[PDB]
């Protein structure tokens, strides 16, 4: 069940002297990466493409190439109240903050889209802050009219 | 007679003064203005 | 030579607020990964 | 199977060098057919109607006799999402836009129309664009107040 949402190659990581710290996923037919997070993208098609940043909203976002568009993430306006999927476990929804267990995500965990219980991503998780159990997550989303809403708790920790 | 310090700037001199000194105020308070409604807009329509 | 410095400071000011409204308005509406605009540029023609 | 079982003879190929190169469809009382392909109509009737051009649109379209009317395409001005049937296989309408899998679509397949399920024309294409694993199309569709909307993706390899 919870298997059948990590079979997505369109994610990228980013290499720095050999090691992991972030994850550039691309969505919509466009490419965002952590700004925070410094190395190159693995796959050099995508390394190659200059991208713009985005000091506000922590993220910088470049145009994949045409080729690339047809195998892309869908991204969703509605976030429906409870359940979700993650690479690292199942995620819940409540009154607007994402939350996971504690000792999720932690170095090298940021840029990880998190997917719906339809197999679509619906926002990219760039850090959290731990909150007794359920450690929350600063996250960017997407309104239904197409804004790009950011949710960050107070106090947040990178990655 | 005595020489006051502005006694010998004629209304030209005071029309240009104003113009360089009174309109860059004016856009400035105009750049502000727009500043100021972008951030409220932008702040208003995240939630 | 104040008046000029003060009047090119204040229009450079000027336009780093305008440039610096302009971002804050686009990229919440830029960034989305289908990049659908109407709103912004009907409003204000900002681009 | 079934994807390919929708066929209807009122489509007519357009010769020129003695080869296919394209096909003319009859909806709704009017034939089409894209500037792209030259030469006569297999039907001699319509090969010797006047067309009426159109350039911007990217078809000409001339006014079928009045017996013919009875027998032709059924337009359509709305377009639910997900797949409908078609000449080769399954086209997936998805976030406006139509699209076919991997090789499906090249030179001398312009001009053929697009139906869905129930056996009527929602659309008609004129051109195909190679996004990846996933194919996109130019294509020409109706709408609820007639104003025949047309979709060119960016750099599209015209057909």
């Amino acid at each position: 069940r919870m298997v059948m949402k990590l079979e997505s190659d369109k994610t990228f990581p980013i290499m720095l002297e050999g090691k992991i710290n972030g994850y550039a996923c691309v969505v919509g037919g466009k490419l965002f990466r952590p700004m925070h997070v410094e190395g190159k993208i693995d796959n050099d098609v995508l390394a190659a493409l200059k991208t713009k940043k985005a000091s506000k909203y922590d993220l910088e976002y470049a145009d994949v190439p045409q080729n690339m568009r047809a195998d892309t993430f869908k991204y969703t306006h509605e976030k429906p109240q409870g359940y979700y999927s993650w690479h690292h476990g199942a995620v819940q929804y409540e009154n607007g903050r994402f939350t996971v267990p504690k000792g999720v995500g932690a170095k090298g965990d940021s840029g990880r889209p998190i997917l719906d219980n339809q197999g679509r991503v619906v926002a990219i998780v760039l850090g959290g802050v731990n909150e007794g159990s359920r450690t929350a997550l600063s996250v960017v989303m997407w309104n239904e009219k197409g804004v790009t809403v950011k949710y960050t708790p107070e106090n947040c920790e990178q990655w | 007679h005595a020489q006051t310090f502005t006694a010998a700037v004629s209304k030209t001199a005071w029309t240009w003064l104003t113009s360089l000194l009174g309109g860059s105020a004016v856009i400035i308070i105009i750049g502000l203005v727009l500043a100021t409604i972008v951030a409220m807009y932008v702040l208003t329509n995240q939630k | 030579s104040i008046c000029a410095a003060i009047a090119t400071v204040s229009v450079a000011a000027s336009t780093w607020l305008f440039c610096r409204s302009r971002v804050a308005c686009l990229t919440p509406y830029r960034l989305t990964p289908n990049a659908r605009i109407p709103f912004c540029l009907a409003v204000l023609c900002c681009a």
